[PDB]
RNA sequence: GCGCAAGACGGACCAGAGCGAAAGCAUUUGCCAAGAAUGUUUUCAUUAAUCAAGAACGAAAGUCGGAGGUUCGAAGACGAUCAGAUACCGUCGUAGUUCCGACCAUAAACGAUGCCGACCGGCGAUGCGGCGGCGUUAUUCCCAUGACCCGCCGGGCAGCUUCCGGGAAACCAAAGUCUUUGGGUUCCGGGGGGAGUAUGGUUGCAAAGCUGAAACUUAAAGGAAUUUGGCGAAGGGCACCACC
């Protein structure tokens, strides 16, 4: 895949990692 | 619809429209003021096919049959008016108009002057479509 | 690699131009990029001139012209055999091309 | 379905005394029948007519707009609403390599009659000329434009719509803006492009009868 | 149509190149007899020479190239 | 065809033209403030160049609060296309697009070429300021001015040619003056992936910005150019094992 749409994906990934972890209190 | 006036010398002063764009072609007749029309055909009401609504031969049709209303109406000298879409779209007038002047000059009408009314604009609005148009 | 001297346009000194709009597509395209042509055309083209001619009312009348000026996008204008590629010698020639008449 | 066309009235226009051709053509409405009167509907009707067709022997490329006021049987008398420039001319005028220059004023005449003047001045290349630019700086085109607005406003707030109109016919002001901004950078191509109508004073016809002699 | 056009018949003056897509008409320079100045371009179907006379149901449309 | 109301925008003039540190800037007029370059036999006399910390500005998209919403139009509702089409195409349309007030500091923010200074070829043009000169014009004489013609100087955006020279080459009058290696100075890279990733700090209402690894895995990933390769690339010709 191109960078741009992996950028996109790694940046939905990081925002889901960080849901995860904010709501792991 | 008939007139006092002599028939031999002088002649009587109308003008007409040609509206054509590339999909459809209108030949409009009104009076010297325009407020007041006479007859309105459009190359859709003389073919059975919108895919030639804009067809030279449907202007010429077109042409013709409002050329013979206008001659047994009383009208023997137009002022020709072309027009494309105008606005932002596109400046070339249609691909029938000059095929419409030419079938209007066979049906034995006389034609003054000559001009186009394309409503220019001085940027105005943005067109229909995106940042790259249509991809096609 | 680098293509051409400049870089398909001729914005040398400003870092911005305006926009403008192609003619066939709706594509926005910078106006030191695109493609122009200032067609002047005539209203009866080739043989309807004498069928204006002869059937009118004043003598001695001239045709009216149609002025219009086209904007082309690049791949508009490849596509309706406006511009053609060249070699990479003739490449670097910037004089329009020769007319007969 | 009755025919539309055997209920209507062939009429007449006529221009005013300051031109030379005062036959214009013959317009067309119903006649009158319940609330609604014949003359009514010959009121608010714009007539375009070129230079040519209604002077004698002068240019074509110059309209005339002309609206009925009032009617006193078998023909409509007209009167001046404005004057336009054919596209084609104006098209043919503007050419590269070049400046353009334009001008427009809020001018009113001795009586209820505010016009807005619009006029157009193009630089020339001289006969000897070997550069293709031939432009001018912005100081000269501002200057240019102070001539400009001065010699309109000037020719017309001393006179009324007549003399104004039939200065109109010639292109006089465009010859004085012609002369008289030559020594800031010469000029060729002066027209005046438009002219357009904003206030109407009180509707008085005398002076109607007065403008067709 | 309540309206018939009369049958123009027309004489070829000059022969242009060959077109269409697979070449099966070619453009032809044609004057009519019953007004000699008029000339006219139009698209025939089959072999011409220079100097036939050839029939025409229209004398109001045009030619066209390829497409 | 004639009038009204609202919002947006400023065509053709518009150019390998101008200005600004950059992002950027195009209707007319009025007001305020700033600036480059040219001119000078003015004035101070080394006040200079590049710069961690710190500070200003910064396209569009994005968020919060208002007035306003013409057109275009993310999401969405459809109609065709297709084996599928929640895509290309067409009809509507929500946030947004426009202004005010508060935020983030991101782009292929690119001349993919830091700033200051010196030297090293030629030519014709172009924008600004200044100097000189036969002639034409603002109607016939004189002077200054504007508009042309011919040259010169200084700064700037650029062009053509070159066995100066350099480079892996494309190319470059700088990317030259570099083994005959040193003018001053800031930032920055050591094969590819993991990876602008995890954690820590910090900034922001939020979206996110700045700083920024390692384990592991691989012998390649790359840059420039020439002939047969295929183009649903273009320009010319040919074939009844192609067509009409
Ligand atoms: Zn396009």
């Amino acid at each position: 895949m191109r960078a741009k749409w992996r950028k996109k994906r790694m940046r939905r990934l990081k925002r889901k990692r960080r849901k995860m972890r904010q709501r792991s209190k | 619809s008939l007139g006092p006036q002599v028939a031999e010398g002088e002649n009587v002063f109308g003008v007409c429209h040609i509206f054509a764009s590339f999909n459809d072609t209108f030949v409009h007749v009104t009076d010297l003021s325009g407020k007041e029309t006479i007859c309105r055909v459009t190359g859709g009401m003389k073919v059975k096919a919108d895919r030639d609504e804009s067809s030279p031969y449907a202007a010429m049709l077109a042409a013709q049959d409002v050329a013979q209303r206008c001659k047994e109406l009383g009208i023997t000298a137009l002022h020709i008016k072309l027009r494309a879409t105008g606005g932002n779209r596109t400046k070339t007038p249609g691909p029938g108009a000059q095929s419409a002047l030419r079938a209007l000059a066979r049906s034995g009408m006389k034609i003054g002057r000559i001009e186009d009314v394309t409503p220019i604009p001085s940027d105005s609005t943005r067109r229909k479509g995106g940042r790259r148009g249509r991809r096609l | 690699t680098k293509k051409r001297r400049n870089n398909g346009r001729a914005k040398k000194g400003r870092g911005h131009v305006q926009p403008i709009r192609c003619t066939n597509c709706a594509r926005c395209v910078p106006k030191d990029k695109a493609i122009k042509k200032f067609v002047i055309r005539n209203i009866v083209e080739a043989a309807a001139v004498r069928d204006i001619s002869e059937a009118s009312v004043f003598d001695a009348y001239v045709l009216p012209k149609l002025y219009v000026k086209l904007h082309y996008c690049v791949s508009c204008a490849i596509h309706s055999k406006v511009v053609r590629n060249r070699s990479r010698e003739a490449r670097k020639d910037r004089t329009p091309p020769p007319r007969f008449r | 379905v009755v025919d539309p066309f055997s209920k209507k009235d062939w009429y007449d226009v006529k221009a005013p005394a300051m031109f030379n051709i005062r036959n214009i053509g013959k317009t067309l409405v119903t006649r009158t029948q319940g609330t609604k009167i014949a003359s009514d509907g010959l009121k608010g009707r714009v007539f375009e007519v070129s230079l040519a067709d209604l002077q004698n022997d002068e240019v074509a490329f110059r309209k005339f707009k002309l609206i009925t006021e009032d009617v006193q049987g078998k023909n409509c008398l007209t009167n001046f609403h404005g004057m336009d420039l054919t596209r084609d001319k104006m098209c043919s005028m503007v050419k590269k390599w070049q400046t353009m220059i334009e001008a427009h004023v809020d001018v009113k005449t001795t009586d209820g009659y505010l016009l807005r003047l619009f006029c157009v001045g193009f630089t020339k290349k001289r006969n000897n000329q070997i550069r293709k630019t031939s432009y001018a700086q912005h100081q000269q085109v501002r200057q240019i434009r102070k001539k400009m607005m001065e010699i309109m406003t000037r020719e017309v707030q001393t006179n009324d719509l007549k003399e104004v109109v039939n200065k109109l016919i010639p292109d006089s002001i465009g010859k004085d803006i012609e002369k008289a901004c030559q020594s800031i950078y010469p000029l060729h191509d002066v027209f005046v492009r438009k002219v357009k109508m904003l206030k109407k004073p009180k509707f008085e016809l005398g002076k109607l009868m007065e403008l067709h002699g | 149509t309540s309206r018939v056009q009369p049958i123009k018949l027309a004489r070829v003056t000059k022969v242009l190149g060959r077109t269409g897509s697979q070449g099966q008409c070619t453009q032809v320079r044609v004057e009519f007899m019953d007004d000699t100045s008029r000339s006219i371009i139009r698209n025939v179907k089959g072999p011409v020479r220079e100097g036939d006379v050839l029939t025409l149901l229209e004398s109001e449309r045009e030619a066209r190239r390829l497409r």
